[PDB]
């Protein structure tokens, strides 16, 4: 579970600025 | 862009990467401007959420870590992000202040592409610190391997055994995870291969041991055939552990220490 959680942790901060990139296809 | 070193990397940026690339490269063949400010209050929320998780589990990642290439690297990187989660939480200020600005909607094309960098970064530093680990537990089995050659006693077979296996074990699981995360067919094929001929000898190690540890108790024996046999195999199975650890080396290699 631990070793993990900075790879997890860090897929979040990936998809969250994925969303933001998002609103440029206007 | 960059280099995806991982499955498990390229899983995470790729995707956002291959964003950035068509959200950047369409933008030649007119794509008009527009926006949508108040979805902008909120992605930036958890974006410097998430961007302080990363941040937080990469504090205990430094204080609980023994590694010392890894403080005197991760904790860096902390920093790269640090102003992606302000170049583009910035670009909300030139979006906000003007929504037709020309260098805005393009501070969000390197704010963000900054973010990245900083998580590309933190998890190569974070990876090449297992590899460590592997291969410290690899050269940990080469010394093992080593006092195999010292074993005259059956209880001295019975120890080393109990000891060895686990070892063995622990190996192959981290060769095993390990090659499931590489991108290069070569490589793969090079430690699996390795990890499955060391497996192969682990047996044929300890019976050669045993026929030792008992045809010393059986005066007028062909010992010697024993011994001999024995060498061999720690040779064998030594070469390919060793293989294995420099292929894990070529693949995992150090940029700020040595």
């Amino acid at each position: 579970y631990t070793k993990k959680e900075l790879i997890e942790s860090a897929r979040k901060v990936s998809e969250k600025v994925s969303h933001v990139l998002a609103a440029l296809q206007a | 862009m960059p280099v995806f070193h991982t499955r498990t990397i390229e899983s995470i940026l790729e995707p956002v990467a291959q964003q950035i690339s068509h959200l950047v490269i369409m933008h030649e063949e007119g794509e008009v401007d527009g926006k949508a400010i108040p979805d902008l209050t909120a992605p930036v929320a958890a974006v410097q959420a998430a961007v302080s998780n990363l941040v937080r589990v990469g504090k205990e990642t430094v204080q609980t870590t023994e590694d010392q290439i890894l403080k005197r690297d991760m904790p860096p990187a902390f920093i790269k992000v640090e102003n992606a989660c302000t170049k583009l939480v910035q670009a909300a200020q030139m979006l906000q202040s003007d929504p037709y600005s020309v260098p805005a909607r393009d501070y969000l094309i390197d704010g963000s592409r900054g973010i990245l960098s900083g998580t590309s970064d933190l998890l190569l530093t974070f990876d090449e610190a297992e590899v460590r680990k592997i291969i410290r537990v690899c050269k940990g089995i080469l010394e093992y391997l080593t006092v195999a050659e010292v074993v005259e006693t059956m209880e001295d077979l019975v120890t080393y055994t109990k000891n060895l296996g686990p070892g063995m074990t622990k190996m192959a699981k981290m060769i095993d995870e390990r090659q499931q995360e590489l991108t290069h067919q070569e490589h793969r094929v090079m430690l699996v291969n390795s990890m499955n001929t060391v497996k192969e000898l682990l047996p044929v190690l300890i019976s050669a041991m045993k026929i030792f540890v008992t045809t010393k108790n059986s005066k007028n024996q062909g010992i010697e055939e024993a011994l001999k046999n024995r060498n061999f195999t720690v040779e064998k199975m030594s070469a390919e552990i060793n293989e294995i650890i420099r292929v894990l080396q070529l693949t995992s290699w150090d940029e700020d220490a040595w």
